[PDB]
């Protein structure tokens, strides 16, 4: 067995070994960026009514579903190795996990452009020039030749405080601190 | 997911170069661990068919999974690594046979391990023949002397019998066997062409030592030239254990197919039982009794049933088995004792009490039967031989009157005939004219402790001077009056000289 | 319809059919291959495939390779053309005889007969053996059992009730050798040939022989007695007839189950037996029955793993049996054959209404003395019978000359110990047992009861030894 | 194609059919298959339906239509089923016709709570004198009839069967009892020679017998105890007194852990699921005496377990003491030395005891237990007047116990013979005639005074008058017998 090549997040479970086989494979002959867009194009082939149907029912013949998806992704103009991976996931049953396949090759691919975004979770959003502070900030922690995205979040059980979780490191400094007072209650 | 859901294999599949690589007839092992290799590939290979490591192993298609092949490995499994390549052989496990391999010492798969050259071989048997049917077998006719005065008399073993030897350990097992070995060399030296017996002897995970010195001790008694003997051993791995058993049927099956007449020795049965206990427990299968599989009775039956007594309408050849079961502090009522004692066709007990006690052989006179063994012994053994098992069993029940007292004479008498030296088989005829002189009542005089030295003078008396009537029984095969009346007169005359 | 092979392994094979999935309990021939190799679907595994159980061995068998629906269950030759031919599982003439030509097939699997077709007509089949006589007769057309560990005389025992009661039984017999050794069938074959109940000639014969030994896979041993079950029941039904169906052994039909569940993917029961354990049990057994058309005497010799009658196996068969003789390897060791257990051995017909008053009143003083003997037997071992009351002494006395009385010397055994076999009629040993508990035999020594068939040989035997 | 009110199998093994739909389908709904079968969904699996099936399996197979009924599994229940011979799903099968049952109720439906139930008054007469007079077994009481196999459990239940025809046909409807029997996991020729000998003993007309047989399949087995159960408690809740016989429970057992093995459910000890405690214990609790306000009526139940080799203290003989109120020990060793029934009283216990019992029977009881007692402290192995009188009349009243099949006994006879044997009227006679004895007592006494057994069947106790006239009367036959 050739090597393969490893992505970086390394995610796990049934879609992880396709989505990092894809991966491997996509890197080789440098087409990640054309497998990631006949992906994001490929779920919305894979949510119509006929197509949604008749391969999460489990009493029609694989073969002949194997076929209405070699057919419908050879008119999809699909002809690369994408169409090899519908046709192994038709073939091998695991139909009903691609949307979680795509999704998992979505994220590597992310994590290979984008970075983990800087939750932010204290309150109702605060005005657009804090907003753009903070996100000079967490750009500053990158500052890796990378640029990170954002999610705002709002807690009112939070207080005053913010919690930010810049990629996996997930600093604390919210409602906890009035909880770091059992010290004084403590001793 | 499953076993050729693997990353590597999907990749293959999705790069489109799964074009170059033989799927046909080679594959790749997925995952070698606990004596059982994943292969993916071999479409086209069969079950139980035998396949080839890139290393030099072979190995046995065992599970034919719809992704996968399981493999089991014929060796150590520290030679098998993952991404190794596995080709088919085309060919269902067989095993070299015929007359080349007499004398060689083989191993499980027939390869040979005394360094002697590569085997002449011309034909090669499956292992895994069925047995056969009820038309092909014939009742069992001819005499198998062991040359053991105890087993000839009260336990006779026909030819293409199936008798087990089960004792507790260092109980006299393989010795019995061994001096069966040596027994036979009188009637391979000489042209009767349908008294041969060609012994094969299997050694299933006992140490190599052993094994090593027992061919010694075979070639000094010059017994190597008609015998086989397979070897696994305890440091072979254990589908070679389970595997021996099998080659060793499939050599004797050779002779049975041909008109001639084989011995099969499959000693340590119990120890072939437990390594297939390994191997089905290695493959998560549901123990039963003991931890052992619940195919463990099927395992030694499909073995034992292939020895058998061919009609004349198949060649008139033979194979008798003369298995060997150990048991643990003389248990048994234990799960492989009765699995193989509901397949053999008696039994010879080796009570360590008694060979504690100096009795050897240890044979349980009481508790050994031989089923099919009285139509197939000679009619002068059998005379003398239904006499002595009845004073012995009246001996056996009463142990002050005049009468019980000469019946415990008579069977202490008959009991210090019985015991027998080691690596020193006996002639059928030297055997009838010894019992008949314990039969007829002239040991009574003589001190218990005595006796074994009347044999030992005896035996060298009348093999000396009185050789015609030895062969005189010996073609007869029957104590004739006349006969009964020289045997008389001489053992009279020997009794007055021996003082 | 054909499938493809998809998994092998062992003696289950996987087949998936492109179209029309056969039903379950269907024959399915494999197509390539020189013998004939056919498959009994089990499961319905979906995804348009079956789960089979091989009749035979699965070796060289590919992965793809073509298999035929037959489209049927696995049916046999059946009528009066099968008695004297040999056959195994599948219906095939395994006596080299030629082809088994009868005008009608039989389905292997079929529903046992209904409650109203159930017949409670119950009789004595007098054996003409003491200990089965006395204490637990048997009763036409009811089930019987043999049960015993290993070598304690489960073939022997049944091989001198198929010589007492075959040979003078006027209907047919049928004889299924299950999982047992195969010189034993080529043994019983010739001794039939020999006999006459078979005869190579003309059509006289009056045994059907059907045989799956041990050395078939565990695939054919699980319907072998399922081939003598189905011709029996078309002499019984079809016929009209009284019909003998020896079984031996029917353990081997259990152990086979328990074979191909662990493939077939079950969660195994206890002392790792397959979890359908009763059911498919009973639904084999439950066709061995004395419906109105006839009736089917049956005796089923029952092997008893590692000498534990609390095994499921040996456990669960009580209740499909009316008659019960339990061979005990204790009583073997004694020298008492057979190894009948007094007290372990019943019966259903063991009831004064049926058997008689007398009989049943000498049964249970026998039973009563016996289990005294072995209430005492701890005392005896431990202190010594100089302990003992002279009553108990008195007790300890008739009951080992009954132990010794109740063995019986078996014409079938005349080969092997030289004593000619004693057949003693139901009054004779009725009439012994009596006299022996009434105490008129109480100054004869214990041996002169030993391996004899009547009292008069009991009385005749003690002068010899004077 | 529907996949809320019907749905397709997916893969149908081993009695045991995954299905594809049914998405409201209920816990143990009774579902219905397309070649006629019945099922029941056992698993609501989240992609699909574990259905146990009821009955042979190769008449389903994947892709077929399963249908819904609507309904949890229910048994038709009434008293149109005295004297019929029934399934676990109440089809007939004797060959009689339809059963005219118009009402239906469900098998696993909850047992009487605290309030409903009252205090176990009214005697359950089973016609044997051991069981009558040492181990009293009161009505809405739940006996264990335990032992091994070949001991007389199953006679014991048929003899109580038999010993309710004397009240059935009589005139008072707070004595009736009507009995029910469930034969699980016994052979169909078993079950037809106990219907014949209830309808030669006329016991048909008020039984019913329900019947899984060995060859019929698991789910049927492990259903039938509940049929049977609601069947009983039709009778409980109107005013009726009824009678269950589980026969025998370790089957049902067997059955249940089969299912739960197939439907991937972990095994447990033994191989047993988890819940066979509660697969027991949610039947048995069900077996009540209701009170006046909810029409007095009750359900007396008798299960019986099979012990190997008297291994009482086994997984399943464990619950199923636990849960019972009492236990009935048959021993085969006692079998075997002529005590039949082999009732061990030593060990054999009631925890009503004497609150259900006639006054005269509980008079004499508790004389002859204390005797029994004293002979078994006494009994294995030289007072002429302490030890070997205690170890003659302790034999006495053993001979006393032991009584004849399918032949129960009227409680005042009962009455009647342990007063003779307790009074030491049996002492002078060999312990061999005794039985003889009983016999021509019972038949004189149940010939020329009708008149005494009358009295005492109405007084309900043996009063000076009557106690005298009893001594005379055995005096006198005592004289005449020997
Ligand atoms: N007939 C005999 N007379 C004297 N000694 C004997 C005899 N047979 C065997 N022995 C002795 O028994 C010992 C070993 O016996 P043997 O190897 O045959 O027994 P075993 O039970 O088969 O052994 P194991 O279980 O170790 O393979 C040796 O010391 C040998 O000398
Ligand atoms: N009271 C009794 N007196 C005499 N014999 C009896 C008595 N009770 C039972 N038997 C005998 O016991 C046998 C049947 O017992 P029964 O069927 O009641 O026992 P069981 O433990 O329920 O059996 P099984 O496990 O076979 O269902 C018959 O031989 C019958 O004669
Ligand atoms: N009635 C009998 N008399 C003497 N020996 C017997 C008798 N029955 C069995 N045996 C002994 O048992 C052996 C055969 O046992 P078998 O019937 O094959 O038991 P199993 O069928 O359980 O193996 C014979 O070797 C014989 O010595
Ligand atoms: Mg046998
Ligand atoms: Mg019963």
């Amino acid at each position: 067995f050739a090597k393969l090549v490893r992505p970086p997040v390394q995610i796990y479970g049934i879609e992880g070994r396709y989505a990092t086989a894809l991966y491997s494979a996509a890197s080789k002959q440098n087409k990640l960026e054309q497998v990631e867009k006949e992906l994001l194009r490929v779920a919305q082939i894979l949510k119509e009514p006929k197509v949604a149907a008749s391969i999460m029912n489990p009493y029609v013949k694989r073969s002949i579903k194997v076929k209405s998806l070699s057919d419908m992704t050879a008119k999809e103009k699909f002809s690369p190795l994408t169409s090899n991976l519908i046709n192994l996931l038709a073939e091998n049953g695991r139909l009903s996990s691609t949307p979680g396949v795509i999704s998992a090759f979505s994220t590597m691919m992310s994590v290979h452009r984008g970075e983990v975004p800087c939750s932010v979770t204290t309150a109702s959003p605060l005005d657009e020039a804090t907003l753009t502070e903070l996100k000079t900030v967490l750009k500053s922690f990158l500052s890796k030749g990378q640029i990170l995205k954002l999610e705002v979040k709002v807690d009112p059980s939070i207080m005053g405080g913010m919690i930010v979780r810049i990629g996996e490191k997930y600093v604390d400094m919210s409602a906890k601190t009035k909880i770091q007072k059992l010290s004084r209650a403590m001793r | 997911t499953t076993t050729a859901e693997v990353s590597s294999i999907l990749e293959e599949r999705i790069l489109g170069a799964d074009t170059s690589v033989d799927l046909e007839e080679t594959g790749r092992v997925l995952s070698i661990g606990d004596g059982i290799a994943r292969v993916h590939g071999l479409r086209n290979v069969q079950a139980e068919e035998m396949v080839e490591f890139s290393s030099g192993l072979k190995g046995m298609s065992l599970n034919l999974e719809p992704d996968n092949v399981g493999v089991v490995v014929f060796g150590n499994d520290k030679l098998i690594k993952e991404g190794d390549i596995v080709k088919r052989t085309g060919a269902i496990v067989d095993v070299p046979v015929g007359e080349e391999l007499l004398g060689r010492v083989v191993d499980a798969l027939g390869n040979a391990i005394d360094g002697k050259g590569p085997i002449g071989s011309k034909t090669r048997r499956r292992v895994g023949l069925k047995a056969p049917g009820i038309i092909p077998r014939i009742s069992v006719r001819e005499p198998m002397q062991t040359g053991i005065k105890a087993v000839d008399s009260l336990v006779p073993i026909g030819r293409g019998q199936r008798e087990l030897i089960i004792g507790d350990r260092q109980t006299g097992k393989t010795s019995i066997a061994i001096d069966t070995i040596i027994n036979q060399k009188r009637f391979n030296d000489g042209t009767d062409e349908k008294k041969k017996l060609y012994c094969i002897y299997v050694a299933i995970g006992q140490k190599r030592s052993t094994v090593a010195q027992l061919v010694k001790r075979l070639t000094d008694a010059d017994a190597m030239k008609y015998t086989i003997v397979v070897s696994a051993t305890a440091s072979d791995a254990a589908p070679l254990q389970y595997l021996a058993p099998y080659s060793g049927c499939s050599m004797g099956e050779y002779f049975r197919d041909n008109g001639k007449h084989a011995l099969i020795i499959y000693d340590d049965l119990s120890k072939q039982a437990v390594a297939y206990r390994q191997m089905s427990l290695l493959l998560r299968r549901p123990p039963g009794r003991e931890a052992y599989p619940g195919d463990v009775f099927y395992l030694h039956s499909r073995l034992l049933e292939r020895a058998a007594k061919m009609n004349d309408a198949f060649g008139g050849g033979s194979l008798t088995a003369l298995p060997v079961i150990e048991t643990q502090a003389g248990d048994v009522s234990a799960y492989i004792p009765t699995n193989v004692i509901s397949i053999t066709d008696g039994q010879i007990f080796l009570e360590t009490e008694l060979f504690y006690k100096g009795i050897r052989p240890a044979i349980n006179v009481g508790l050994s039967v031989s089923r099919v063994g009285s139509a197939a012994q000679t009619r002068a053994m059998k005379q003398v031989a239904g006499t002595m098992k009845l004073e012995l069993a009246q001996y056996r029940e009463v142990a002050l009157d005049a009468a019980t007292q000469q019946l415990l004479s008579r069977g202490v008498r008959l009991t210090e005939l019985l015991k027998q030296g080691q690596y020193a088989p006996m002639a059928i005829e030297e055997q009838v004219a010894v019992i008949y002189a314990g039969v007829r009542g002239y040991l009574d005089k003589l001190e218990p402790s005595k006796i074994t030295k009347f044999e030992n003078a005896f035996l060298s008396h009348v093999i000396s001077q009185h050789q015609a009537l030895l062969g005189k029984i010996r073609a007869d095969g029957k104590i004739s009056e006349e006969t009964d009346a020289k045997l008389k007169e001489i053992v009279t005359n020997f009794l007055a000289g021996f003082e | 319809a054909t499938g493809r092979i998809v998994a092998v392994i062992g003696a289950v094979v996987d087949v998936q059919f492109d179209e029309g999935l056969p039903p379950i309990l269907n024959a399915l021939e494999v197509q390539g291959r020189e013998t004939r190799l056919v498959l009994e679907v089990a499961q319905h595994l979906g995804e348009s495939t079956v789960r089979t159980i091989a009749m035979d061995g699965t070796e060289g068998l590919v992965r793809g390779q073509k298999v035929l629906d037959s489209g049927a269950p696995i049916k046999i030759p059946v009528g009066p053309e099968t008695l004297g031919r040999i056959m195994n599982v599948i219906g095939e003439p395994i006596d080299e005889r030629g082809p088994i030509k009868t005008k009608q097939f039989a389905a292997i699997h079929a529903e046992a007969p209904e409650f109203m077709e159930m017949s409670v007509e119950q009789e004595i089949l007098v054996t003409g053996i003491k200990v089965v006589d006395l204490l637990a007769p048997y009763a036409k057309g009811g089930k019987i059992g043999l049960f015993g560990g290993a070598g304690v005389g489960k073939t022997v025992l049944i091989m001198e009730l198929i010589n007492n009661v075959a040979k003078a039984h006027g209907g047919y017999s049928v004889f299924a050798g299950v999982g047992e050794r195969t010189r034993e069938g080529n043994d019983l074959y010739h001794e039939m040939i020999e006999s006459g109940v078979i005869n190579l000639k003309d059509a006289t014969s009056k045994v059907a022989l059907v045989y799956g030994q041990m050395n078939e896979p565990p695939g054919a041993r699980a319907r072998v007695a399922l081939t003598g079950l189905t011709v029996a029941e078309y002499f019984r039904d079809q016929e009209g007839q009284d019909v003998l169906l020896f079984i031996d052994n029917i353990f081997r039909f259990t152990q086979a189950g328990s074979e191909v569940s662990a493939l077939l993917g079950r969660i195994p029961s206890a002392v790792g037996y397959q979890p359908t354990l009763a059911t498919d049990m009973g639904t084999m057994q439950e066709r061995i029955t004395t419906t109105k058309k006839g009736s089917i005497t049956s005796v089923q010799a029952i092997y008893v793993p590692a000498d534990d009658l609390t095994d499921p196996a040996p456990a669960t068969t009580f209740a499909h049996l009316d008659a019960t003789t339990v061979l005990s390897r204790a009583i073997a060791e004694l020298g008492i054959y057979p190894a009948v257990d007094p007290l372990d051995s019943t019966s259903r017909i063991m009831d004064p209404n049926i058997v008689g008053s007398e009989h049943y009143d000498v049964a249970r003083g026998v039973q009563k003395i016996l289990q005294d003997y072995k209430s005492l037997q701890d005392i005896i071992a431990i202190l010594g019978m100089d302990e003992l009351s002279e009553e108990d002494k008195l007790t300890v006395s008739r009951a080992r000359k009954i132990q010794r009385f109740l063995s019986q010397p078996f014409q079938v055994a005349e080969v092997f110990t030289g004593h000619l076999g004693k057949l003693v009629p139901l009054k004779e040993t009725i009439k012994g047992f009596q006299q022996i508990l009434a105490g008129e035999y109480d100054h004869l020594p214990e041996q002169a009861f030993y391996m004899v068939g009547p009292i008069e040989e009991a009385v005749a035997k003690a002068d010899k030894l004077a």
